[PDB]
């Protein structure tokens, strides 16, 4: 029993930290087979940064001009290449460490593993969701960039992040393995701001169920409710709408608990319009949207506390 | 923004 | 900046898990060296739990009745003896991946990781805080017992928990790595209840000085309490005494920010009477209790955002 | 008590 956010094991990743310095700036990067990958703005100073130009930047490096530390072993760079906001460097040798992996784009709402790393070495492993506004509320201090995040299932290592910066909210962004930002955001120290963020449905759903699995069946009523009455409820408070995509993900859910999905979803527009107050969902006051449907369906018992 |  | 509850990375523990058999029981085990840690109770069956002896349950084991699998490979065990709750199994092969590891008793309000495993695999990793009750508020399904806590310094593990069992609240129990229990509990099917438990006063303040490091002052005031005066508040709140040597832990963090420990704790004594109601501390709608002094210090910047 |  219990509900925990929950990281995945992280040795697999650690063994592919290395770190990646450019003249003055230091900063993580990921060894996979004979590549490392990291942040571009690496090549950048500080007046640099306020108008890179990184084609520009790129053509003035060599393939001496990046030190790649792993361990306290120099990784020599044999090329190097631009990929979208990310470098690959290729490295005289092959990391014997490189797990199964893939590199996968993660979607909105979904969640990952970061392992926050500095000067190539771990240094914790924490859960975040991807925000609908395309930013994570993650913990970084300087150094962290480069730092990445993964799922993992069977032996095989999903990245989906390598981080790059922080916004003014104190909220996080970066790139997918392939360097493509999440959102709208631009590797230069330019006026960005998050957009507007909202909760994630699907994942409130999800965690009620993980509340009635676990035994708790308090925030339950007798009604129903048509996805599109719950949606103009869901407007109101600032919540995702509820699409049949999203009904149908919570089937397994629904019929592990014998709970429908519009009867949750009842239960859910109760719990908005008239509060829990003094009451506790799996030990939270607040409704909590940073569980997937699969993240319960991975750390609930496959059987209901009835 | 902050470049980390 | 951000603030997250997060583990230590977790590979160096991953390298130590193994899998243990005795008859139809299965569960984790922890190798190091040439011996294997795990639960005692690997020896019991359903009706031996309700008043078992393990003395007289062990005697008539052997070596070969206990089965230990590291990945594929079988280790032949050697030799076996107790040590209070746990079981020492000698195995034939020293585990080369073995960190530098101390076993150390970790006191109550003190935070640790715990890897979750299962057949001798890792499944996940999270933090928690040992209770002053001396349970922990985990996750784990059946064949969770022999997952370890531990902390990490340097590239020394410090294991200091390994998991035996849940108790009807919900909450879990388990032993240090010399198999002392943690509170009053022992290894049997018998009525065993968590005392009450209350709020680690020390964490509260910890994280308080945490949102101000990361730039939030909202809820600090120019009040000032003595000692006594806050305690009579906190034993009216459910909280724990604080101590002369509490304030002085907290002298570090005091310093880093400018701000006297009764201060805070002044501040502490309104958010308590007054509530926070409407407002949030680092994304927070109470009071967080699970992040020691280290924590705040290990995870924050060493430069407040003033 | 469950033991796990």
């Amino acid at each position: 029993s219990g509900f925990r956010k929950m990281a995945f094991p992280s040795g697999k990743v650690e063994g592919c930290m290395v770190q990646v310095t450019c003249g003055t700036t230091t900063l993580n990067g990921l060894w996979l087979d004979d590549t490392v990958y990291c942040p571009r703005h690496v090549i950048c100073t500080a007046e640099d940064m306020l108008n890179p130009n990184y084609e520009d930047l790129l053509i003035r490096k060599s393939n001496h001009s990046f030190l790649v530390q792993a361990g306290n072993v120099q990784l020599r760079v044999i090329g190097h290449s631009m990929q979208n906001c990310l470098l690959r460097l290729k490295v005289d040798t092959s990391n014997p460490k490189t797990p199964k992996y893939k590199f996968v784009r993660i979607q909105p709402g979904q969640t990952f593993s970061v392992l926050a790393c500095y000067n190539g070495s771990p240094s914790g492993v924490y859960q975040c969701a991807m925000r609908p506004n395309h930013t994570i509320k993650g913990s970084f201090l300087n150094g962290s960039c480069g730092s990445v995040g993964f799922n993992i299932d069977y032996d095989c290592v999903s990245f989906c992040y390598m981080h790059h910066m922080e916004l003014p909210t104190g909220v996080h962004a970066g790139t997918d393995l392939e360097g493509k930002f999440y959102g709208p955001f631009v590797d230069r120290q330019t006026a960005q701001a998050a957009g507007t963020d909202t909760t994630i449905t699907l994942n409130v759903l999800a965690w009620l169920y993980a509340a009635v699995i676990n035994g708790d069946r308090w925030f339950l009523n007798r009604f129903t409710t048509t996805l599109n009455d719950f949606n103009l409820v869901a407007m109101k408070y600032n919540y995702e709408p509820l699409t049949q995509d999203h009904v149908d993900i919570l089937g397994p859910l629904s019929a592990q608990t014998g709970i429908a999905v519009l009867d949750m979803c009842a239960a859910l527009k109760e719990l908005l319009q008239n509060g829990m107050n003094g009451r506790t969902i799996l030990g939270s006051t607040i409704l909590e949207d940073e569980f997937t449907p699969f993240d319960v369906v991975r750390q609930c018992s496959g059987v209901t506390f009835q | 923004v902050t470049l980390x």
